[PDB]
C-alpha cells in the first residue's frame, strides 16, 4: 500500500477552535463576563 | 427520525456508494407522490445504484 | 501445512483449501495456494486506489463464470481410456515432473504397469467404479 | 462435509446414518414397503462371555 | 439392532434391503412418513401395517452410506441437507437456513 | 508454454513434444476452490483473538 | 460544605456502543463483509 487518503488531522484545526468559542462565549452580550490579562509587568 | 436513516446509509457504506447521493433521489421521488392521490413505494436499490 | 505450526487464524483458510486439493482430485494443490496467493496482491492495490472490496467480490464472480465456459473450447486432445502402458504415460509424465528430475522416465513404466493390472477390460461404462485410492501401495527397501 | 454446497438437494422424506452394507443389494428399488421390525435378527450371547 | 453375517446371503437372493444400527428418535418420525405401525412381534403382524414408499436407493461413499425414503404420497415431513466443502461453509449455511 | 530449460534454448519451444498436458477435471476443480478461497480472505474486515 | 452540580458524566457508555455498533455495521445487509470470530475452540 501507499499514500495516505486521510486528512483527519484537519480535526485539530476544529478543535483549536472549539477552544476558543468556549472562552469567547461566556462573555458575549450584556450578561457576559468581564475578561481580565495581566502579563506580569 | 434522523435516527432511522441509518440503515439505508448503512447499505450504501459498504458498496462504497454516497449515502448523500442516494438520499437526495429517494426524497425527489416522494415530492411526487404526495401530489398525485396514487400510492408508489421508494427504496433503495444496491446493485444499480439509483 | 498440517507439520507447520499455524499463528495468524486467517493462514488456516488457505490451508483448508489446499486439503480440498488433495482429498478429490489430489493433484494441483500448489495450483491453489499460489493462486490464492496472487489474488490478494493484486486486490492490495484496488485497496489503496479506494475501490470497495464488495465490487471485488462480485468481480470474481463474473469472471470466474466467463472462464469456466471457455474450458470446454479450450480443449485439445481427448483420452479415450484405452489404460494402455503407452497412453498411459501422457498422464504421469507432469505428475512426476516438475517434483523428481531424472526419474520421470523410469518411474513412467513402473507407474504405468501397476495401473493396468488392477483394473479390468471394459469401455465406456462409468456405473460401476474401478480404481480406487488404496489399489497402489507403495514398498522401500535399502 | 463431503459434497460442495452447490449440488446440494431437497430431502422429502427421513436420511438415516448408519445404512446396511451388502454388495449384492440392487442400485434402485422402486415402489418399496417400509416394515418396522423390533426383533434382533442376529445372533445373542449370554450377559457373561461366553 | 444389528445384523448377522449368516442372513446377508438370504436377502441377496430376494433382493431385500436390510438396515442396521438407526436411530431411536428417527424411528419415531418414520409412523408419520410411511404410515406403518412399529411391530414388535412377527406372530402378531398383520398385511396392514406395511405403509407405502416410493423409489428408494442409496448413494454409494466409502466412509457412510444414505438411505432416501423420499417420494411420499403424504410425508408430512421434511429434511433440509447442508452440504459444504469445508467446515465453516457448514456453519454458515446451517445459520443462513435457520434464519430462512 | 513456459520452458524450464537449464542448458540454452532461444526463444521457447512446443510443449507438444514433449506431451506435458493437464486435465480439466484437475484445473476446472482448482479455480472454483483458489476463488473461494481468496472471497473469504477479502471479506474478512475484522479479526478478534483471545489468548489461550 | 460539599455540593455539586451533578456533572453530566456519560460518554464512554456511548462511546461503547459506538464501537460495538461499527461491529455489526458492516455485517448487515446483503452487500455487508463477513467477518471470522474464533474464541478458543
Amino acid at each position: 500500500a501507499e499514500s495516505l487518503r486521510r486528512d483527519a488531522a484537519l480535526k485539530v484545526n476544529v478543535t483549536s477552535a472549539e477552544g476558543l468559542q468556549s472562552v469567547l462565549e461566556t462573555n458575549l452580550g450584556p450578561k457576559g463576563t468581564l475578561k481580565m490579562l495581566v502579563d506580569g509587568a | 427520525a434522523e435516527a432511522l436513516l441509518v440503515i439505508p446509509k448503512t447499505l450504501v457504506k459498504n458498496s462504497g456508494f454516497d449515502p448523500l447521493d442516494v438520499l437526495a433521489m429517494v426524497e425527489d421521488e416522494l415530492d411526487d407522490a404526495q401530489d398525485s392521490d396514487e400510492t408508489r413505494y421508494v427504496g433503495v436499490d444496491l446493485n444499480i445504484g439509483d | 501445512l498440517r507439520e507447520l505450526d499455524i499463528v495468524h487464524p486467517a493462514v488456516k483458510v488457505l490451508v483448508m483449501a489446499t486439503e480440498q486439493q488433495k482429498i478429490d482430485m489430489g493433484d494441483g494443490t500448489n495450483l491453489v495456494m499460489i493462486l490464492a496467493g496472487e489474488l490478494l496482491n493484486v486486490s492490495e492495490k484496488l485497496i489503496s486506489m479506494g475501490l470497495s472490496a464488495v465490487e471485488i467480490i462480485q468481480g470474481y464472480n463474473m469472471a470466474r463464470k466467463f472462464t469456466l465456459k471457455e474450458l470446454d473450447e479450450m480443449v485439445v486432445g481427448e483420452i479415450t481410456d484405452k489404460n494402455d502402458k503407452n497412453e498411459l504415460l501422457k498422464m504421469i509424465k507432469p505428475v512426476i515432473s516438475s517434483k523428481k528430475y531424472g526419474s520421470e522416465d523410469i518411474l513412467s513404466e513402473l507407474v504405468s504397469e501397476a495401473v493396468s493390472h488392477v483394473l479390468p477390460v471394459a469401455q465406456q461404462a462409468g456405473e460401476i467404479p474401478y480404481f480406487n485410492v488404496d489399489s497402489i501401495r507403495v514398498v522401500k527397501i535399502m | 462435509q463431503h459434497l460442495s454446497p452447490k449440488d446440494t438437494t431437497f430431502i422429502k422424506g427421513l436420511v438415516l446414518d448408519h445404512g446396511g452394507r451388502h454388495p449384492d443389494m440392487p442400485t434402485r428399488v422402486k415402489n418399496a414397503y417400509v416394515l418396522i421390525l423390533n426383533v434382533s435378527l442376529e445372533y445373542e450371547k449370554t450377559e457373561v462371555n461366553s | 439392532k444389528g445384523i448377522d453375517p449368516m442372513s446377508l446371503d438370504v436377502f441377496a437372493k430376494h433382493n431385500i434391503l436390510a438396515l442396521r444400527r438407526a436411530k431411536r428418535r428417527n424411528m419415531e418420525r418414520l409412523q408419520l412418513v410411511t404410515g406403518g405401525e412399529a411391530q414388535n412381534s412377527v406372530e402378531d403382524l398383520s398385511p396392514q401395517i406395511l405403509g407405502f414408499s416410493g423409489l428408494v436407493y442409496q448413494e454409494t461413499i466409502g466412509e457412510e452410506k444414505f438411505t432416501y425414503v423420499t417420494e411420499n404420497t403424504d410425508p408430512k415431513s421434511c429434511t433440509i441437507l447442508i452440504k459444504g466443502s469445508t467446515h465453516y461453509a457448514l456453519a454458515q449455511t446451517k445459520d443462513a437456513v435457520r434464519d430462512g | 508454454g513456459v520452458d524450464i530449460d537449464g542448458e540454452s534454448d532461444e526463444g521457447v519451444k512446443d510443449i507438444r513434444e514433449e506431451n506435458i498436458y493437464d486435465m480439466l477435471a484437475t484445473k476446472k476443480f482448482a479455480i472454483n476452490v483458489a476463488t473461494e478461497a481468496a472471497t473469504t480472505v477479502l471479506s474478512i474486515d475484522q479479526i478478534i483473538m483471545a489468548k489461550k
